């Protein structure tokens, strides 16, 4: 996640490049520097952090945990999309169902052809 | 940074920072994914350092050396200036030499008649001739 | 005479002998059976004034100029002198840009405490700094 990909950009100790100013930069509803960024990522690695163990409570979606994951989105959407390294990461979603879609098609190429099967 | 900037504040021009940074003698400055080398002011002050060392005439590698120091907390001033008085030293001992050569030059030239003549001294006696 | 005689006699090295060749400074010494340069006492000559005219710190062309106005006895030692008298005024700019840098060398070399400090005046001086 871009807190992932903000490990990443802070990897190396540092960049000023323009992968910074793609990623979170709030508009009013210039490269960034360490302190605006670090407080920027903090209250979304707190809802990353509070957000994942309640997911267990009684529910995946359960409404507690439901709403706090509510909250980190909405938290997330006066924020903006970040650039086409984002791609990478819908991609990297779509290589899940490239992969998972495909196995149904491939449990199919198996079974649904050779004998007789309902639909 | 964009680089024109920084090398038009320094003086410097893109090529010739390039050739210092090929001589590993600065932080080499990140790129960008475009790949405009990016450029701080620890790179800045460092090529400031770069440039006037070999003005001062610390050479390539050792106006290198008073760069790793300038990154180096623990330097020794006391080496610092040892490396400048041998400087210093190296640049009496070039005065001399050149003292040397335009004594010889002058005392060439004022025996020379200066009148249009072929028969010049100077010129037959840089050869070993007659 | 071979490139061995005439060098062992005047004191080049054979691959800046064959350089100066190249270059047409001296003439193009005639040639044997197999090529091997066969030279004489005018190129040996040749050699020694092309020498004491670079040692003495001429660049290359105005040293080989020279040698080829050795071979015309239609010079002028009125040239010879200007010629010296330039070279002289070269000498003198390069010997006080020394002396001067050297000087402030020395006041920044007075500037330190030279004391294995880490905070030398010096690193901050030339460092664009304050
Ligand atoms: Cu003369
Ligand atoms: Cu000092």
């Amino acid at each position: 996640y871009l807190l992932e990909q903000y490990d990443r950009v802070e990897a190396e100790e540092a960049r000023l490049s323009d992968l910074i100013t793609g990623f979170v930069d709030p508009n009013a509803e210039n490269s960034i520097d360490p302190e605006l960024a670090r407080e920027k990522f903090a209250e979304l690695r707190a809802q990353y952090v509070v957000t994942r163990d309640t997911i267990k409570a009684k529910g995946r979606s359960h409404a507690t945990a439901q709403e706090e994951i509510l909250k980190l989105s909405e938290v997330f959407k006066q924020f903006r999309l970040v650039p086409k390294q984002f791609d990478y990461l819908v991609n990297s979603m779509r290589v899940m169902m490239d992969r998972v879609r495909t196995q149904e098609r491939l449990i199919m190429k198996l079974c649904v052809e050779q004998c007789k099967m309902p639909k | 940074m964009n680089i024109s900037d920084v090398a038009k504040i320094t003086g410097l021009t893109s090529k010739a920072i390039r050739f210092y940074e090929e001589k590993g003698l600065v932080t080499p400055p990140m790129r960008s994914e475009n790949g405009y080398r990016t450029y701080t002011q620890q790179h800045l002050n460092e090529l400031t350092l770069l440039r006037q060392a070999r003005q001062v005439g610390f050479n390539l590698e050792e106006s290198g050396e008073l760069v790793n120091l300038f990154n180096d907390p623990q330097r020794h001033s006391a080496d610092v200036k040892r490396r400048t008085l041998e400087k210093v030293a190296e640049i009496e001992r070039h005065i001399e030499e050149l003292q040397s050569m335009r004594d010889q030059l002058l005392a060439l030239a004022n025996a020379c008649p200066g009148d249009d003549s072929a028969d010049c001294p100077i010129i037959e006696n840089l050869s070993g001739c007659c």
